[PDB]
Order: C-alpha cells, then structure tokens, then sequence
C-alpha cells in the first residue's frame, strides 16, 4: 500500500495569510492525489481532484500542485472559518489511501475569557451526587488554568476539563471544569470557588456562591 | 440533492457483528458505487471496500474476511456488516459516493456512524439545568451526565437557538460513563420571555429528553 | 496525532 506522509502535523497561521499542506507518498503516484477538508463533527468535504483540478462550490482560495511524489494543498488567503483538518487521498494503486492529516488552526488577538459558575440543581442533589460547573467563554489562546476551591481547601483531581474547538468566525475557545462531589460533602461546605487564570486576564477571576 | 443517511449509531459487543444501513437518495445505486470509509483514533481515514453499479464488491485486503456489503436497489439501501469486532474497530463509519461511477473521488458523503466496541450494557443520561445566575449577558447550559455510550445530540430550542452555543466534548467519568455539558448565553433581559430548553437524544439507549432551564 | 471520536477532530 503506498503511505501518505503529510506535514506538519499541525500548521498555526494568522487570517489573511497564505498557508501550504504537503503530502508526500512512498512513491512516485503521478497526479492521482484528491484533497478534503473535515471541519469539526463534520464528514470530511472534497477540495481538489486529481492534484489541481477544481470542485465545484469550493471558494478560489483552495488550489492543489504537484506530481509524482509531492503534493501541495494551497489556501492563497487563510479566512477564520477554514480551520479545519486537511487530508490527503491517493488513487494510483489499489487501496486508495488516506495521510494522517494536517491540523490548521489559526491565530487571533488574546481574548480574555468570561467565566461564569453553575451550582448543583437540586435535582441532581437527589441522586446523591452534586457537580459543579465553571465556564470560561470565548478566549484565546487555548491555555487556562482553573482552581477549585470549597471552604478554601485546594481541590485536586475530581474535576474535569473539557475544551471546545476554535470557534469558526471568531476563532476563539471555552472550556467547562466540573467539580465533583458526594452530596455529604457538598452539604458539609459552604463556599464554593472557581479561580481562573488566563494571559488576558491582568489577575485571577474567581467566581464563587455560597451553598444556599 | 444527492445525499447519503446513514443509520444510527450503536454498541457493539467485541466479537459480535455490526450492520449499519446507508440509505441515498438523488441518484440510483444502478448508476453509481457506493464505498465504505472508517475513521478511528488508531489507523485515522481507511478505505473499506466498494458495492458497485452492478453489484460486485472489493473488499481492502484486512477485511476480506469478515466484511459483507450488500445492497437493494429497489430501496436505495446499501447494507454493510462486518464481523468478529474488537475495540479497535471503534470508528466513525462512512458511506460515500464519487464524482462518478467508477472513481474513488469522494464527493458525497454519509454523516458517519459512531461505532463503540464494548462489552458494557447502554445506558441513557440524565439532564440537570445550568442555571442562568454580566454586561447583559446570562449564561445557561444543561448538564449531560452518565450515558454509554457515545454520542448524544444536543439541540436548544429544537434548533431555533444556535448562535452563542457550545456543546463540550464529552469526558469519560471514572465510572465508565460519559458527561458533557452544553452552554449558551443569551441577553439577561430574554430570561423573563423566553423560554430555553435544552433537546437531548441519546440514540443507542432511545432516550430523549427537553430539559427546560430556568433561573433559580 | 490522532482522531478523535468525542471532539470530532484530530486530537494531537
């Protein structure tokens, strides 16, 4: 099978900015190499066919070159929605093969992050279980740190990150942390705190509630 | 418009069969092949074999064995199945069409079926309100707690709220189980005539769930 | 780097 190196692995470039995906094979494959593009969630959307030829409804700014052994992918103006993973497919020998793909993520002013902290609804409470969500909304770039606190003890390791993707117009992240406790342990505390650091951020922001 | 919807997603105990079901539309099958593509974390996109006009298949050389592609033209159906699953067949399944009848350009695709291989049992989430508490600004969500396995869809509004949504990845609790948790922010002042609510459905237990959230 | 199947996105 022939193997599709594609680099880098993942390609940071500011919008506006011209950006290039290589995609070498193990041999020679003359032009029989199509592109696609996979947006997040998303199945992956035919860019080029055979090495530079057109799609229709794809924008201008996509164009593909090469031949034999190494291929290139081409956005002339990167634009905020054209990140993305970038994959590259040849047909020369059977089986058509697949590159690993190449990340495009894109670079935006630092935003700081608006945070914002959910109690346990009582609902859940019932079940004997009690989380506790903090958001830090639309920032950049992606590293933040956030440090829980109940009754001013330090939590470690029962909370649990998750990050979205870049946002697709105006490139930036959120992230949730949620805190989980035992309703007992809940119930025996009062002050429960989200601190957030980020870049944007000139100090901390905590957000707190007290229980009740 | 041409399109290809596959069925949904599903467990599947290792050492069992998985079948999933591509259904098109805009063309017929007499005229056009139709592939298979996976998609996981170990091996990444990898072409999986071919139903073409007239019926033959191919099949790639490490699933000759244990794949079957079928198809009823009659139904604009095209049924994969494959056997003896272990984990690392847990993929995102695709079914795609070319550009034309004989080519590998894949110009259409299915949405994907997500394929667990597992020996767990499923089970369905419950939902619990985010509830709104700056700038005008109100931030609300609903938290998507303990179902297997993956995915869930999360809609607010049946799909007329879209704008300042974000559905997180899920995470894998300690417990075997996934959480997620979906947010929105909406003007402070739409929180007294609006109403939000969340639309959850987990497909592999059949449970749908509207969460409506409320200040507190 | 690798795909990811709960963010829908490679994951590197």
């Amino acid at each position: 099978d022939i193997l599709l190196t594609q680099s880098p692995v993942i390609l940071s470039v500011s919008p506006g900015e011209r950006v290039s995906f290589s995609c070498r094979a193990s041999q020679s494959i003359g032009t029989n190499i199509h592109w696609y593009q996979q947006r997040t969630n998303g199945s992956p959307r035919l860019l080029i066919k055979y090495a530079s030829e057109s799609i229709s409804g794809i924008p201008s700014r996509f164009s593909g070159s090469g031949s034999g052994t190494d291929f290139t992918l081409s956005i002339n103006s990167v634009e905020s929605e054209d990140i993305a993973d970038y994959y590259c497919q040849q047909n020369n020998n059977w089986p058509t093969t697949f590159g690993a793909g190449t990340k495009l993520e894109l670079k935006r002013t630092v935003a700081a992050p608006s945070v914002f902290i959910f109690p346990p609804s009582d609902e859940q409470l019932k079940s004997g279980t009690a989380s506790v969500v903090c958001l830090l909304n639309n920032f950049y770039p992606r590293e933040a740190k956030v440090q829980w606190k109940v009754d001013n003890a330090l939590q470690s390791g029962n909370s649990q990150e998750s990050v979205t993707e870049q946002d697709s117009k105006d490139s930036t992240y959120s992230l949730s942390s949620t805190l989980t406790l035992s309703k007992a342990d809940y119930e025996k505390h009062k002050v429960y705190a989200c601190e957030v650091t980020h870049q944007g951020l000139s100090s901390p922001v905590t957000k707190s509630f007290n229980r009740g | 418009q041409v399109q290809l919807k596959q069925s949904g997603p599903g467990l599947v105990q290792p050492s069992q069969s998985l079948s999933i079901t591509c259904t098109v539309s805009g063309f017929s099958l007499t005229n056009y092949g139709v592939h298979w593509v996976r998609q996981s974390p170990g091996k990444g996109l990898e072409w999986l074999g071919v139903i073409w006009s007239g019926g033959n298949t191919d099949y790639n050389t490490p699933f000759t064995s244990r794949l079957s592609i079928n198809k009823d033209n009659s139904k604009s159906q095209v049924f994969f199945k494959m056997n003896s699953l272990q984990s690392n067949d847990t993929a995102i399944y695709y079914c795609a069409r070319a550009l034309t009848y004989y080519d590998y350009e894949f110009a259409y695709w299915g949405q994907g079926t997500l394929v667990t291989v597992s020996a767990a049992s499923t089970k369905g989430p419950s939902v619990f309100p985010l509830a709104p508490s700056s700038g005008g600004t109100a931030a609300l969500g609903c938290l998507v707690k303990d179902y297997f396995p993956e995915p869930v869809t999360v809609s607010w509004n049946s799909g007329a709220l879209t704008s300042g949504v974000h559905t997180f990845p899920a995470v894998l609790q300690s417990s075997g189980l996934y959480s997620l948790s979906s947010v929105v922010t909406v003007p402070s002042s739409s929180l007294g005539t609006q109403t939000y609510i969340c639309n959850v459905n987990h497909k592999p237990s059949n449970t749908k769930v509207d969460k409506r959230v409320e200040p507190k | 780097c690798q795909y990811n199947l709960s963010s829908r996105a490679l994951k590197c």
